[PDB]
DNA sequence: CTCTCTCGCTGACCTCTCGATG
RNA sequence: AUCGAGAGG
DNA sequence: TCAGCGAGAGAG
């Protein structure tokens, strides 16, 4: 998530999405309102959402699974 | 809300249904009372009110009154910004052509119609536009269509105009002007100045130009004038409405108050400064800010160095916000005034709003995509930017006096393609090759280099060491030598088949530098690597060993490390240059003085008549260049080797330590080219023209050149200075038109199925099909054994597995044989040389390809005068 | 040699290429520009791939003759009338000059842009012709996303909903 | 950041918000070289349909 | 049918200081 | 604003 | 100015 962003780009599976997956889940944090699964360390919430999708706990499908949970 | 744009001839109900008011007579605003006229070039009526929700009267001041028309003005109450949006029309009393149909190279008006340009134009000039509006209107398309299919190089043209008319909807009769649109006011407006007089556009007076001569025109028709001072007038106006139109079609030219051509419409949409090409393809923007250049040996590759002065002004809104967060600030200008007096509390919300925020730096010329670069600030005092030595050469940047500018990004979006794509950290392999691009050059190379020689009977010399440490140590106590031969116990790692590290122990003959400098080199390298005299290369094939071997993590922790290691030694061996080191061989008299008598002995043979007048020349030149190789080659083996060292008692020779020849050795800055000019002979110079003058230069520029020397060696500066001067626009036109052509080429799809390709021959045949795809059947040299199958990418291991085989040519895909239409397939491109993988959809590979043709020439441009 | 033999070779001056594609297949003329542009880069020791010369090239030789036509329509043509058990039709490719490429395009606002305004504008308003903004240049004119990186997804979503 | 005046206030005030976000709308120069390009008797226009 | 020969028409990055004229 | 003159990368 | 190109008259 800092220095590189490689570890990601691997889980993705190429830049052009990985921009955009992270920032609908920053957005998410910023705004509308709500936890990081991961410790804060003091860090912007792109770096969050980096760290949490590096981790393996961020994609497009679960962020889909989660909206169609809340409605 | 729209997804196209359309474009069609005008008809005078279209130009009257976009009017908001009658034709305008009267000129201009009054100059006494500022209010304008009405029914004018300036009128509220026509075009708005002069103020936001007010009456030119003022009877009506109130949003209440809105939408409501005045009775004694006629003026509505609305937003003032309306007068950027409404037109007008003027009424012609006479048809007027329109310069852009009749005067082209393919003429339209008049290629309707058989006669040529000659006399149509003769025609028009009255030696008329009513009778070319008649027989223009008095014409059947379909009949003169079926005539000239059934009679069929020259009708084909007016069979598709013809038929270009019927189908697009136009009249063939509308070419032919009737009403005048007349642009809004607010587009064409009138500055005031300090004094009292005003500054006024070139349309105003073409405008007012037209508006006269039409009104002259109306006064001789109601007193019925003869035709003979008519056909003048008439005359008159279409001269005046080609100069608003287009000035200069037909040479006409009018002035102003200076002897200079005004302006006309068709000057503003058009040319390097128009509308396009200065408003709509780039522009200036917010947030950014210039200064001035310098170096910082102290920074990692992903950060810069930012002065507070200009980060307090850029980042202003989020200062604002986190003050008004906290309640430090209530209203809108409490934090204004917190700023402008530059408390001890803001210097904290400073530091914590650019913690992880990244910005971007530009260079002026942009010829590749490298040109701009993402950083995380570290701010300074001071007014100057600090940028990492590591980064210049992508920048062609330089400590002189260069300048760069710094731009914000806002959404997070924009953060995240920053950090994303062009952070400094993603950019290490060229897109136009495969070689790195971030390479140690200069002080680097020279303090590696030192580190790394050895010489003989050194301080030390034959010790048996545990390991780097006590090599560290011994250097560091002043009881050995950094070039001192020792054996050392060295262990190292090598990956398997399964991945994994394995360990190796042994003892090994090296030096006290090399030992020390093995301490950072990464896990999983040999040790024979360093275990030599580095130079540029060397270095250079290190770093991309290290990144195909481990990774792209390790190697920014390696380039970092090498970098500050090399600044750190290259101070302490106090390298220096004297007048002494730029030695001169002994036998250069002895050479010049044979080449001398030579040159004299041959004129015998012309006094007396022997050899042609023009063969004489032929041989001087060659006994001069063979006497300027002789005294170059003598100097060169003087200068590598001296050492006339002591060893255990006896004589014996080495490698030189002198200061320039290191220099050139090491691959830092020299060449052997300009060591012949400093301590050989200057050479054989050209004339203006190109002919080669009949005798040398025989100085070097340690013994100074007498006045005939220093005049003869200025016609090639001159020269090669214009040279770099005076053709860096050839360059520029040429990559502007190689990006216009190709600028809407993207991989918009992943495999196109068809099975051709080309042949490729050996240049070594691995350099020329390292990231390709298989097209058809390659098999082994064997018979019926297959080596590779078909459709693979070939990576490193797959080239030189081919390479063991003595492969004899392999065909691949190719991007010209590709189906796909409306743009390309990813197999037939290939690898992406930027990454290493295969290409990604939606990549732009047509701009990457003229950036990359078009970089080259013009770094050639430049670098002319350096020789 | 130089800068000015490689601006003539990209124009397809005449001394031929256009021979070398009628007799012997486009296959050929690649090769041989391909030849001729790194004989010039090579003396001064520049690297450059052939991907990107093979592009060039590529957009060069856009248009047909069976008047003058676009390659991709007479192809789509040809597979729609062979869909139905029909007659095709024959064609003789051609190549010209980037400078002749770019001003013979679809759309008319980027060749506006380029250069020579006055023309284009005029045969445009003669034709009566439209614009579907399918370009980089088009698109930034306008003020949208560029179809192409982290834009290219939004625009498949549009052509989903037509 | 250019030609936007109602996008520019909006992501001033957004920005003092404290959310980075931006609702872009059409540049004023085309505007200004629509009727620039009307102002010479031809028509030219958007198809929203 | 088909080479000569005139003759126009369009084209050739970023930043700073001064004065004279609108 | 346009024109002329000079300077830097 | 210089280079490049097409449109238009010529003399066979
Ligand atoms: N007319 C011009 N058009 C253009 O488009 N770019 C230009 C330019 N003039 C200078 N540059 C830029 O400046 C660099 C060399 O100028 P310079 O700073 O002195 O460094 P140089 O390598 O010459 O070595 P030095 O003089 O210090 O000994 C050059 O590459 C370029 O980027
Ligand atoms: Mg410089
Ligand atoms: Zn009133």
């Amino acid at each position: 998530a800092r220095v590189t962003v490689q570890d990601a780009v691997e889980k993705i599976g190429n830049r052009f999405d990985l921009v955009l997956v992270a920032a609908r889940r920053a957005r998410q944090m910023q705004v509308g309102g709500k936890d990081p699964l991961v410790p804060e360390e003091n860090d912007k919430t792109t770096v969050i959402a980096l760290r949490e999708i590096e981790e393996g706990l961020i994609n497009n499908q679960i962020l889909d699974v989660r909206e169609r949970q809340e409605q | 809300e729209f997804d196209a744009i359309k474009i069609a001839l005008a008809s005078p109900d279209m130009i009257r249904s976009w009017s908001f008011g009658e034709v305008k007579k009267p000129e201009t605003i009054n100059y006494r009372t500022f209010k304008p006229e009405r029914d004018g070039l300036f009128c509220a009526r026509i075009f708005g009110p002069v103020k936001d929700y007010e009456c030119l009267c003022g009877k009506y001041k109130r949003l209440k009154h809105r939408g409501v028309i005045c009775e004694k003005c006629g003026v509505e109450v609305t937003q003032t910004k309306v007068r950027r949006e409404r037109m007008g029309h003027i009424e012609l009393a006479s048809p007027t052509a329109h310069i852009w149909f009749l005067k082209s190279l393919p003429s339209r008006i008049g290629l309707l119609l058989d006669m040529p340009l000659r006399d149509i134009e003769r025609v028009l000039y009255f030696e008329g536009a009513e009778a070319i509006q008649a027989l223009l209107k008095s014409m059947d398309l379909e009949q003169e269509c079926e005539q000239l299919r059934e009679e069929l190089k020259k009708l084909t043209k007016r069979i598709k105009l013809l038929e270009a008319f019927v189908q697009s909807g136009n009249k063939p009769e509308w070419m032919i002007l009737t009403v005048l649109p007349v642009l809004p006011p607010d587009l064409r407006p009138l500055v005031p100045l300090d004094g009292g007089r005003f500054a006024t556009s070139d349309l105003n007076d073409l405008y007012r130009r037209v508006i006269n001569r039409n009104n002259r025109l109306k006064r001789l028709l109601d007193l019925a004038a003869p035709d003979i001072i008519v056909r003048n007038e008439k005359r008159m106006l279409q001269e005046a409405v080609d100069a608003l139109l287009d000035n200069g079609r037909r040479g006409r030219a009018i002035t102003g108050s200076n002897k200079r051509p005004l302006k006309s419409l068709a000057d503003m949409i058009k040319g390097k400064q128009g509308r396009f090409r200065q408003n709509l393809l780039g522009k200036r923007v917010d947030y950014s800010g210039r200064s001035v250049i310098t170096v910082g040996p102290y920074l990692r590759l992903h950060q810069c160095g930012l002065p507070k002065k200009m980060a307090l002004e850029l980042f202003k809104p989020f200062i604002y916000g986190k003050l008004e967060l906290r309640g430090l600030a209530t209203t809108i200008k409490a934090a204004k005034k917190m700023v402008e007096r530059e408390e001890a509390v803001v210097w904290d919300i400073l530091d914590e709003v650019i913690r992880e925020h990244p910005v971007l730096l530009n260079r002026a010329p942009t010829l590749h995509r490298l040109g701009i670069q993402a950083f995380e600030p570290v701010l300074i005092e001071g007014k100057a930017i600090q940028l990492h030595p590591l980064v210049c050469a992508a920048y062609n940047a330089d400590f002189d006096g260069d300048q760069m500018a710094v731009h914000v990004p806002l959404t997070l979006e924009a953060q995240l393609e920053a950090r994303a794509l062009m952070m400094s950290t993603n950019n290490i392999l060229s897109p136009a090759n495969g070689e790195p691009i971030i390479v140690p050059s200069q002080d680097v190379v020279l303090g590696l280099y030192y580190m790394t020689r050895d010489c003989v009977n050194a301080k030390g010399e034959g010790m048996v060491l545990t390991g780097p440490k006590e090599a560290e140590r011994l250097y560091r106590s002043g009881l050995a030598s950094l070039h001192a031969r020792v054996k050392v116990r060295i262990t190292e790692y090598e990956k398997d088949a399964n991945g994994e590290l394995v360990a190796k122990t042994s003892l090994k003959d090296t030096t006290v530098g090399r030992a020390i400098l093995w301490m950072i080199v990464p896990k999983g390298l040999p040790y024979s690597i360093v275990n030599q005299a580095l130079g540029k290369k060397a270095i250079s094939k290190m770093l991309n060993t290290c990144y195909r071997i481990l990774g792209l993590k390790p190697t920014v922790i390696f380039a970092d490390q090498i970098m500050y290691t090399g600044f750190a030694y290259a101070a302490r061996s106090g390298a220096s240059v004297g007048i002494d080191d730029m030695v001169i061989p002994e036998k250069k008299h002895e050479i010049i003085s044979e080449a001398e008598a030579e040159v004299a002995e041959i004129q015998e043979q012309f006094q007396s008549g022997l050899v042609t007048a023009g063969e004489r020349y032929n041989k001087v030149i060659d006994i001069w260049a063979a006497a300027n190789d002789r005294v170059s080659k003598a100097m060169m083996d003087n200068l590598q080797t001296e050492t006339v060292i002591n060893r255990d008692g006896q004589e014996e020779k080495q490698v030189s330590f002198n200061s320039i020849y290191m220099m050139a050795d090491s691959g830092a800055r020299g060449s052997a080219a300009q060591i012949r000019q400093l301590a050989g002979m200057r050479g054989l110079m050209a004339k203006p023209d190109g002919s080669i003058i009949e005798t040398p230069i025989t100085a070097n520029f340690r013994e100074g050149l007498n006045v005939l020397q220093y005049f003869i060696s200025t016609h090639g500066a001159r020269k090669g200075l214009a040279d770099t001067a005076l053709k860096t626009a050839n360059s520029g036109y040429l990559t502007r038109r190689l990006v216009d052509v190709a600028q809407d080429l993207v991989v918009t799809e992943d495999d196109c199925g068809t099975h051709e390709g080309i042949m490729m021959t050996p240049e070594p045949l691995r350099d020329r099909v390292l990231g390709r795809v298989t097209a058809e059947d390659v098999l082994k040299p064997g018979t019926a054994d297959i080596l590779v199958p078909r459709n693979t990418l070939l990576h490193e291991q797959w080239c030189d597995l081919l390479e063991e085989n003595s492969v004899d040519a392999v065909k691949v895909r190719s991007v010209v044989s590709c189906d796909t239409d409306f743009g390309v397939c990813a197999h037939c491109y290939g690898r992406d040389l930027a990454r290493g993988h295969i290409i990604n959809k939606g990549e732009a590979i047509g701009v990457i390809a003229a950036q990359s043709i078009g970089e080259p020439g013009t770094q050639l441009t430049m670098r002319t005068f350096h020789i | 040699g130089g800068l000015p033999r490689v601006a003539d070779l990209f124009e397809a001056r005449r001394p031929a290429p256009h021979d070398i594609l009628r007799l012997r297949g486009v296959h050929a003329v690649t090769r041989y520009i391909v030849n001729e542009v790194q004989d010039v880069y090579r003396l001064q020791g520049v690297k450059i791939n052939d991907k990107h010369i093979e592009v060039i090239v590529r957009q060069m030789l856009r248009k047909a003759t069976i008047e003058q036509v676009e390659y991709s329509r007479v192809k789509i043509a040809n597979r729609e009338l062979e869909a139905n058990g029909k007659v095709g039709a024959t064609y003789s490719r051609d190549l010209l000059g980037i400078t002749k490429a770019s001003l013979a395009t679809e759309s008319f606002i980027s060749a506006a842009s380029f250069q020579e305004t006055t023309r284009v504008l005029t045969e445009a308003a003669v034709a009566g012709k439209r614009d579907e903004l399918r370009g980089l240049k088009e698109n930034v004119i306008v003020g949208r996303l560029i179809p192409a990186g982290t834009g290219y997804a939004y625009h498949q979503d549009r052509m989903r909903r037509r | 950041k250019s030609d936007d005046v109602n996008g520019r206030t909006k992501m001033y005030k957004n920005i003092v918000d404290g959310n980075h976000q931006m609702e872009p709308g059409m540049p004023e120069s085309f505007n200004v070289l629509l009727k620039e390009i009307r102002s010479l008797g031809i028509n030219i226009e958007l198809e929203d349909e």
